[PDB]
């Protein structure tokens, strides 16, 4: 009968905690589920999403585009060092690669 | 303005380099460059002994809060520990590469500051004896460094107008008071309230700089100081007396309001280069350059 | 007959009407190629809005000046300050006369009868002070160091708002 | 019943109320005349807490008395 | 005392900054009134004092053979009081280090404290029996009467002003006593959990006001205001200003103290050696700290006027302050190190414009 | 030594930065790299005591031939204020450091700037610059020429038309002039 403070705003987050608690009861991951785990896990997922979307937005401005197309995501992951180690064996669709040419495949000049 | 001449203290073959009192106000060492420091008193010229054992010429001696620790800032580019009640040197603080001009002690008896001409101010431990930190300070040989009221600030001048304020613990500079003209700011010192810092320049203009804003609009003129690092002081037992030395054989004392000549006390025979105020009496040490060699004490 | 194409600061807000401009971030002394050599010619400067810290220097300058340089440097140009009425010309500081307000109908008149000059500050057709005398060789362009973002508007037509009292000039709609 | 509520800040405030009112009436009156957030209207009856879920007549205080409010954050 | 023009966005401690690798086997720590010294007890019964501004070791005093596990400073900063398993009411000088009082009285002591204004009244907290207040010259000892006598674990202290004596048993019943006449003016049992009571480990106070802390044993630090106890009086039922706990690791605490301004609360683990810092007002964690990952924490201090924090682990006393960043314009204030294209046109008094002291201040004042 | 009359005191202007330990070693599209530049220009370079002339800009990170090094940024002036600021800086006894971008404006470095003032001159350079567009506001970006190792004091050529002041830097195959 009291105020329906949802567990998102009662925590101070943006990811839902009801959907996370449903997908931890109904995944057959354990018998009993605590009441700190879905909150903590919602926070972790939010922080990783914020971490990649910051760099995505920076690259999206810096190529002079409004939206974000996945080429920016490929550049934003593979330019960073720790996110590339996280996304180790991952192929983003429509991704492309970093521009990389070796050191000996391009000519050099000596005379005059 | 009734400080009359009373005594005469001599006995040094080179120039009497500096005369600074003990901070308790009971002693006054005659550090002269002739490798002789006669341990004089402070009330009549009370000779105790002559402490020597140096290597080259003496430039400056410092004083600590116990009035026992003395350090030799001799021309041997080192600093040696000289306790009064020892008669026995303990350590020698090697590490400079040029001559040592000025040195001081903290107000709580456990720091040593040094000065070297090659633009690197070194910080020294007292008891365990180690070069603590090194400061790439100036463009010039070191003129004057000074601890504040307790040991948090270090003011520093130069030969081209760089009144720099330094931190004790972090060991980086904090504030640089600069004038567009460059009179060589020979001698600087604090004030007991921690709000004012004195300066001495080679243009016949003596200023007590404010600490925060850094200005002085009541400035002194009309005196004689254009070639040397004449020491200036503060008399503590009268009123607002501003003590300094002279070049024309005089003892300069003034009041804050005056900005003129009110009192030029005669008696010496050379450029008065080193004075100190006895911190518990109306006694002012006074010794001039090489053509005097006769330290003359004063009394109201 | 519009504002200048060649003789303008290119960063100005010369809009599609080419009569009203918003001031830029410097002493943007915009000139105009519709300037006088000799004769009897006068227009108005229908200034409308002038925000604070948007000064304006009024005078007549010669075509060999700089677009970014403020008015009143040498014999090319004669300047004057809004606040306190302090003209500055040939590196001289002289607190001279009374200033102006905000968004009045300005515009000065100069006359060269065929060597001698008529240099008077005209604020709504009122004598406000004689600035200088005996101008030298050259064409004379309207140069105003628009200081910051202000609303000024040059007037061209014969429907003059504050014409000078009993002063004769050919109208400025007969040159372009 | 004109109660006095002098807090620990010299902030005396008066409400001429009925002896048979609830806590919500006092919350509405203080929130009207001062805008004080009603999660801090804790009152004290001889040391013990006056709980904010009952009526005024459940404690039988002498009429037109003086109480004391505590500046409290409850829902932050 | 320090620089006033220094505050270029001052901070709250982040770094490790370097420690005292001089003498190990530390046991407890406490600062003086201003935050200029730090007494530290050894393992064999000695005192280590470290001065802060010079960053120098001040004085080493060898007290006794029993390990020193309780310390306090006087108001002037001249009388150290301490007690240990040596059973002795001690009192020490800071210029000399003298055995001024020596009274081996049994049930060895767990905490001492001065009255915060008069240094004549000192606190004594026995091994079992009720806490004792003493004088300096004569042996006038005041044991506070306890209705329980069953815990044999009673904690008590004086607050910021020394107005009253807050006492606490190991059953969680508080008996407020007046500081001289022992007036039982207020009493409350702590509302622990649903119903079941808990023990009380320690109680400390502030430097500004009457907000204070309760360190229970159900892993819940509680924050009350002493004026609420005064407003209650007898048979009080206080509910706290702010409750504190960390249920992720379920960590019982070892030591707490407040900030200098009474704004921030530090509290330390008994398990992980990881310090936490809270806001008093809005009520959340702001920062976790760490250290040597497998050591056992003993005692945490705080510096009042300046954000410096002292820890104790494996006899090593850490000092954590910002690893502060130095830059230009202190060597040359006429030049300031910018970053990008800064425009300079806002002043209008350019292009060749030419226009048309008396304060007597003392020099040897305070 | 105080009775000695050492007068090395004041023969130059007021400024210093000397006596530092100036011996470290003996040895993509455009705006993303502009972000990279604003990131790493602090950790890349360093100003220390040169043996060439006073001070100079060293190098610490091993630079590949082509990357950005630093942005030479300061106050922004136009073409009028040059002679006025030069007369003021000559009146106070201050060296004047300026750099023209293009046919529009000049970036100052005297009263406000960065750690990029302090590159000396040579005629065998290893740095240059171009013109870019970070949203209309153009900039002054230090590229590179060859693989620069650690400890080298950095240099670049000034593109002077050959037009007084002699060569007080001493390069190897220099024309004994800046112009
Ligand atoms: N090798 C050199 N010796 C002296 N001046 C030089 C020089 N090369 C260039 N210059 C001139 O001097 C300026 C170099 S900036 C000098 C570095 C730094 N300001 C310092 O004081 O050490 C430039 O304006 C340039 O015009
Ligand atoms: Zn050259």
């Amino acid at each position: 009968r009291a105020k329906a403070k949802t567990r998102s705003s009662r925590a101070g987050l943006q990811f839902p905690v009801g959907r996370v608690h449903r997908l931890l009861r109904k995944g057959n991951y354990a018998e009993r589920v605590g009441a700190g785990a879905p909150v903590y896990l919602a926070a972790v997922l939010e922080y990783l999403t914020a971490e990649i979307l910051e760099l995505a937005g920076n690259a999206a401005r810096d190529n002079k585009k409004t939206r974000i197309i996945p080429r920016h995501l490929q550049l934003a992951v593979r330019n960073d060092e720790e996110l590339n180690k996280l996304l180790g064996r991952v192929t983003i669709a429509q991704g492309g690669v970093l521009p990389n040419i070796q050191s000996v495949l391009l000519p050099k000049k000596t005379e005059s | 303005p009734n400080y009359a001449l009373k005594f005469t203290l001599a006995g040094h073959t080179k120039a009497v380099s500096s005369v600074k009192f003990s901070p308790n106000g009971e002693w006054l060492a005659s550090s002269s460059a002739d490798k002789l420091i006669k341990i004089w008193g402070a009330y009549d010229g009370k000779f105790e002994k002559t402490i020597s054992g140096h290597k080259l010429g003496i430039s400056d001696v410092a004083w600590s809060s116990d009035s026992n620790l003395l350090v030799s800032a001799s021309d041997d580019k080192t600093l040696k520990i000289w306790d009064v009640s020892s008669g026995k040197c303990l350590k020698t603080l090697k590490g400079h590469s040029n001559y040592v001009f000025c040195c001081n002690f903290n107000p709580q008896s456990n720091l040593i500051v040094s000065g070297s001409f090659d633009e690197s101010v070194r910080i020294w431990d007292v008891k365990t004896g180690k070069c603590l930190k090194t400061l790439p300070a100036h463009s010039d040989p070191v003129s004057a460094v000074h601890f504040n009221r307790d040991g948090s600030l270090i003011v520093s001048s130069s030969y081209d107008g760089l009144c720099r304020i330094w931190d004790t613990a972090s060991g980086q500079c904090l504030k640089t008071l600069i004038d567009d003209d460059n009179p060589p700011v020979s001698f600087v010192k604090f004030s007991p309230n921690g709000k004012y810092i004195l300066a001495a320049t080679l243009d016949n203009t003596l200023k007590l700089w404010d600490y925060s804003k850094g200005k002085c609009l009541k400035t002194y003129t009309g005196h004689k100081n254009e070639k040397y690092c004449i020491f200036a002081n503060f008399s503590v037992t009268g009123g607002k007396w501003i003590v300094s030395g002279s070049e024309d054989n005089l003892v300069y004392i003034w009041n804050l309001q005056t900005k003129e000549i009110v009192q030029k006390l005669q008696g010496h025979t050379d450029v008065v280069i080193s004075t100190a105020c006895h911190p518990t009496e109306n006694i002012i040490a006074s010794a001039a350059l090489e053509n005097d060699k006769t330290i003359k004490l004063w009394k109201s | 007959v519009l504002l200048a194409l060649h003789d303008r600061a290119p960063q100005l807000k010369i809009s599609d009407d080419r009569l009203t401009v918003v001031g830029e971030k410097g002493y943007s002394m915009v000139r105009a190629s519709h300037g006088v050599r000799k004769g009897a010619w006068y227009f108005e400067i229908t200034v409308d809005e002038m925000p604070p810290d948007t000064a304006a220097r009024l005078g007549w300058s010669q075509p060999l000046g700089n677009l970014q340089a403020p008015l009143g440097y040498d014999k090319f140009s004669y300047s004057w300050r809004s606040k306190k009425g302090t003209k500055f010309h040939q590196s001289i500081g002289k607190h001279y006369s009374s200033g102006y307000g905000q968004g009045d109908v300005l515009g000065f008149y100069i006359n060269l009868p065929e060597p001698h000059s008529e240099i008077i500050f005209y604020k709504n057709g009122v004598n406000q002070g004689v600035a200088y005398k005996d101008i030298f060789e050259g064409v004379y362009f309207p140069a105003i160091s628009l200081y910051k973002s202000c609303t000024v508007s040059i007037n061209f037509g014969p429907c003059f708002k504050y014409p000078p009292k009993d002063l004769t000039y050919r109208p400025m709609s007969d040159m372009g | 019943m004109q109660i006095f509520v002098k807090t620990l800040t010299g902030k005396t405030i008066t409400l001429e109320v009925e002896p048979s009112d609830t806590i919500e009436n006092v919350k509405a009156k203080i929130q009207d005349k001062e805008g004080i957030p009603p999660d801090q209207q804790r009152l004290i009856f001889a040391g013990k807490q006056l709980e904010d879920g009952r009526t005024l007549s459940d404690y039988n205080i002498q009429k037109e008395s003086t109480l004391h409010l505590v500046l409290r954050l409850r829902g932050c | 005392n320090l620089e006033l023009l220094e505050s270029f966005g001052q901070n709250y401690p982040e770094e490790a900054d370097g420690t005292l690798d001089c003498i190990s086997m530390a046991l407890t720590c406490t600062f003086n009134r201003w935050g200029t010294l730090l007494a530290v007890g050894c393992n064999d019964g000695r005192i280590v004092i470290w001065d802060f501004l010079t960053r120098g070791i001040a004085k080493i005093i060898s007290a006794h053979i029993h390990p020193v596990c309780s310390l306090c400073w006087s108001r002037d900063g001249h009388k150290l009081v301490s007690a240990s398993t040596d059973n002795i009411v001690s009192q020490w000088d800071v210029l000399s280090g003298d055995c001024d009082q020596r009274f081996r009285f049994p049930s060895p002591i767990l905490k001492v404290q001065y009255h915060p204004r008069d240094q004549n009244k000192v606190l004594v907290c026995p091994m079992k029996s009720a806490p004792v207040m003493l004088t300096l010259s004569d042996s006038k000892h005041v044991v506070l009467p306890v209705d329980d006598d069953s815990d044999l674990n009673v904690v008590a202290s004086f607050d910021r002003r020394g107005e009253y004596i807050y006492t606490g048993n190991a059953k969680g019943k508080i008996l407020v006593l007046k500081t001289d006449s022992q007036d039982l003016v207020a009493s409350f049992r702590v509302t622990t959990g649903t119903s079941n009571t808990t023990a009380i480990k320690s109680i400390e106070f502030a430097r500004k006001g009457s907000c204070f802390l309760i360190n229970t044993a159900d892993r819940i630090i509680r924050v009350y205001d002493g004026r609420e106890i005064l407003t209650c009086g007898r048979d009080g039922e206080p509910e706290p200003m702010q409750k504190l706990q960390d249920l992720v690791n379920r960590t019982p605490w070892k030591k707490c103290c407040f900030s200098g301004d009474g704004e921030y609360i530090v509290a330390g683990s008994a398990r992980q050696h990881a310090l936490y810092i809270w806001e008093k007002s809005i009520g959340n964690l702001v920062k976790i700290l760490h250290g040597t990952r497998g050591e056992l924490l003993l005692d945490v201090a705080w510096h009042p006027v300046r954000p410096i924090i002292a820890s104790i682990s494996s006899g090593v006393v850490s000092i954590w302050a910002q690893n502060q960043v130095e830059n230009w314009s202190a060597f040359a204030p006429d030049f300031k190190e910018l970053d990008e294209n800064v425009e300079y046109e806002e002043r209008e008094s350019e292009f060749d414009i030419e226009d048309e002291e008396d304060e007597e201040v003392d020099v040897t004042s305070v | 030594a105080r009775a000695e009359v050492h007068l090395r005191k004041s023969a130059f202007d007021m400024f210093n930065f000397l006596a530092s330990k100036h011996r470290q070693p003996p040895e993509l599209p455009m705006p993303m790299r502009f972000r990279h530049l604003k990131k790493t220009s602090k950790e890349a370079v360093g100003v220390y005591r040169s043996p060439i002339h006073g001070r100079g800009l060293f190098c610490k990170r091993n630079i590949d031939a082509g990357e950005m090094v630093i942005e030479y940024a300061g106050n922004v002036i136009r073409s009028i204020q040059t002679d006025k600021r030069e007369k003021y800086y000559d009146s106070k006894g201050i060296g004047c450091y300026m750099f023209r971008i293009d046919d529009s404006e000049v970036v100052d470095a005297t009263m406000h700037g960065n750690a990029a003032r302090f590159i000396n001159h040579s005629c065998e350079p290893n740095c240059y610059s171009r013109v870019i567009n970070i949203d209309g506001q153009k900039h002054i970006v230090i590229f590179a020429m060859r693989k620069i190792y650690r400890g080298e004091e950095l240099t670049y050529d000034y593109k002077f038309p050959i037009e007084k002041l002699p060569c007080n830097c001493g390069a190897k195959k220099c024309r004994k002039f800046l112009n």
